[PDB]
């Protein structure tokens, strides 16, 4: 779907979907006198894993999936992990993000079968009991996820950018399936919610270039950007790898989650 | 929910901004394809809004797409967003826009029945296509099809500060894997008829030259008497009886349309040999040799990869010829078209 395909600069999630990166820090410290900053990045890569498995397990385009995982990030980049359970909101922006396309539809019951499944098959690890939520609560829950997002639906990534700097290069054979999935990776960090994805796009390509020892210096040189921001990017995605040797989510997250901040109840 | 957090839920409540809290709209009802024309309650602005509660509940596909479309789309020949409510108890959602008191269904109609109590203005004519052309532009730029365009869907607003411009509306947001095949054909191209599998900005094109046909004359070019078949073979015989029927050099294509042998079996090239554009338009006052004829032909070529772009169609030299497009269509004059009535009926 190439639908606004040109229109970044004069985008919503340009224009109001980009933050700065301390009023960021500054909404996560309500959460950060439950969770460290370290138990803090480790959720982030718990959720973007489960949203993968939900959209894997529903047959979407990584597309989809990626629009999904951005929706999650901005609902929890305002309100605290306490507000609406992640477990809900998960399967609610996956949801919603297959809606805004119009080829084909995810009904009610194979949504939450999906639910379901993914979670006690890929994730019981970290939830011994069955996904509690019928479709009621995925309903209530993007009344919610939609508001918080100010109906901002259509999101940019960096594959369709990626793709054409490939082409361009005349290296898409050799550089592309990694490159693609370095850009899956950088949905485990909040790199989506501080740059453009073009940007994002030439970082992966840059990592890329380097783990496969093909000089790409010329071309990148012959590019009009802030390689500044370039670099940036490439530390993030260098520290992501290494966050990832050191993370063990099979042996971790249940304890992260029970210290997750708990909904206050009703009185 | 329960196991939402019970001071997030309230806080969000208290603050939730309510579409009866904001506006009056009851009794205000003008349309229904619910559209009311509403006012603000704090009485800050005296303007007038469409309000448009979407039908059924929750957020369907073609909901979403709308919402998601519209929250991006910014031009000032296509219908501006305002703002979105969403009523929480009921789950119904209701969209806001800026208040277009007329459009060319009820301008055509009333330049019609004016002929009967015995011509459209020709600097308006223009001006009118002109702006179509650019807010389809637009759309078709963005990789946006309308998917629908009629008179219908092309609003133009009254006395205000955006007096006689076009606003195109009620685009076709969602059409599963964007297929005419899933669930008036008067503007529909000749390649649906004879069905075509998607829409494309070829199909958007053709719906323009019958409007703009429909404005020079006050008849719908293609006009025929009222299923899961894109067949239609009256609408076809209209549009034949019109353009005479095409030689194979004028669509080498047409072999491949899905309806083709179909086509061959109820039609034949001799029932149309006295007919033409050129023909029709001249009975209808319109000369062949203006610029506006031309033009038109190039809208209504039946092969669609032949049709004219958006795009080209706003660089003909038709725009460039005396009397130049306005940007008000009234030109200033006053405006003779009654305001739209609120409907009472249960
Ligand atoms: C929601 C709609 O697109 C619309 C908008 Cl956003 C803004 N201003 C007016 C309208 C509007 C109201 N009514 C009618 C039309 C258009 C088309 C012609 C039919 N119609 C009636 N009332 O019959």
């Amino acid at each position: 779907d190439k639908a606004m395909a040109g229109n970044f600069w004069q985008s919503s999630h340009y224009l109001q979907w980009i933050l700065d990166k301390q009023d960021l820090l500054k909404e996560r410290q309500k959460d950060l006198k439950f969770l460290s900053e370290e138990e803090y990045w480790k959720l982030q890569i718990f959720f973007t894993n489960v949203i993968q498995a939900l959209g894997e397990h529903l047959k979407l385009r990584q597309q989809v999936i990626a629009t999904a995982t951005v929706y999650f990030k901005r609902f929890y980049a305002r309100y605290s992990l306490k507000s609406i359970d992640p477990v809900l909101m998960a399967p609610t922006c996956v949801f919603l993000a297959s809606k805004v396309e119009e080829f084909g539809v995810v009904s009610n019951t194979r949504l939450i079968a999906a639910a379901t499944s993914v979670l006690k098959t890929r994730f019981s690890y970290a939830f011994p009991k069955e996904f509690p939520y019928r479709m009621n609560h995925i309903l209530e829950c993007e009344f919610y996820l939609l508001e918080l997002m100010d109906c901002c639906l259509i999101v940019y990534h960096p594959y369709r950018p990626l793709l054409q700097y490939v082409q361009d290069m005349g290296q898409e054979d050799m550089l592309l399936p990694l490159a693609w999935r370095i850009v899956n990776d950088t949905y485990r960090t909040d790199l989506c919610l501080l740059y453009p994805p073009f940007m994002i796009a030439l970082a992966c390509l840059h990592v890329a270039c380097v783990v496969q020892q093909k000089d790409a210096r010329q071309w990148f040189a012959e590019l009009s950007v802030d390689m500044e921001k370039i670099l940036e990017i490439i530390r993030v995605i260098l520290k992501l790898y290494e966050q990832w040797k050191n993370f063990d989510e099979r042996k971790e997250m249940a304890t992260i989650l029970s210290k997750m901040p708990k909904p206050k109840p009703p009185p | 929910d329960d196991k939402m957090d019970y001071d997030f839920k309230v806080k969000l409540s208290s603050e939730r901004e309510r579409v009866e809290d904001l506006f009056e709209y009851e009794g205000c009802k003008v349309g229904r394809g619910h559209v009311y024309k509403a006012k603000r309650k704090d009485g800050k602005d005296d303007k007038d809004y469409a309000l448009k509660q979407i039908e059924g509940t929750g957020i369907s596909m073609s909901a979403c797409r709308e919402i998601a479309l519209l929250r991006e789309l910014k031009h000032p020949n296509v219908i501006s967003l305002q703002k979105v409510f969403l009523s929480h108890a009921d789950r119904k959602v209701w969209l806001l826009f800026d208040y277009a008191e007329h459009d060319l269904w009820h301008i055509i109609k009333f330049h019609r029945a004016s002929k009967a109590n015995k011509q459209l203005p020709r600097g308006m004519v223009k001006s009118l296509l002109y702006q179509i052309l650019d807010g389809i532009h637009y759309l078709h730029a963005n990789w946006v099809l309308h998917r629908d365009l009629k008179p219908a869907n092309i609003l133009v607003m009254g006395e205000g500060p955006e007096r006689g411009r076009v606003k195109i509306a009620d685009m076709g947001f969602a059409r599963l894997f964007n297929s005419p095949l899933k669930p008036t054909f008067w503007y529909r191209a000749p390649e649906l008829l004879l069905g075509a599998r998607h829409y494309t900005k070829a199909i958007d094109i053709w719906a323009i030259g019958c409007i703009f046909a429909e404005l020079l004359t006050s008849e719908p070019i293609f006009h025929c008497r009222q299923t899961s078949n894109p067949y239609h073979h009256d609408q076809l015989d209209r549009i034949f009886n019109v353009m005479g029927f095409p030689a194979d050099k004028d669509w080498e294509d047409i072999k491949k349309m899905p309806e083709h042998s179909t086509l061959m079996k109820d039609f034949r090239r001799n029932t149309y040999t006295n007919c033409s554009l050129i023909k029709y338009m001249e009975k209808h006052k319109v000369k062949p040799d203006s610029k506006a004829f031309h033009l038109l032909q190039k809208l209504l070529t039946m092969d669609p990869i032949k049709r004219i772009t958006s795009e080209q169609a706003m660089q003909d030299p038709y725009f460039l010829e005396d009397p130049l497009p306005t940007s008000d269509v009234f030109a200033g004059c006053q405006i003779p078209y009654p305001k739209r009535e609120f409907l009472t009926e249960e």
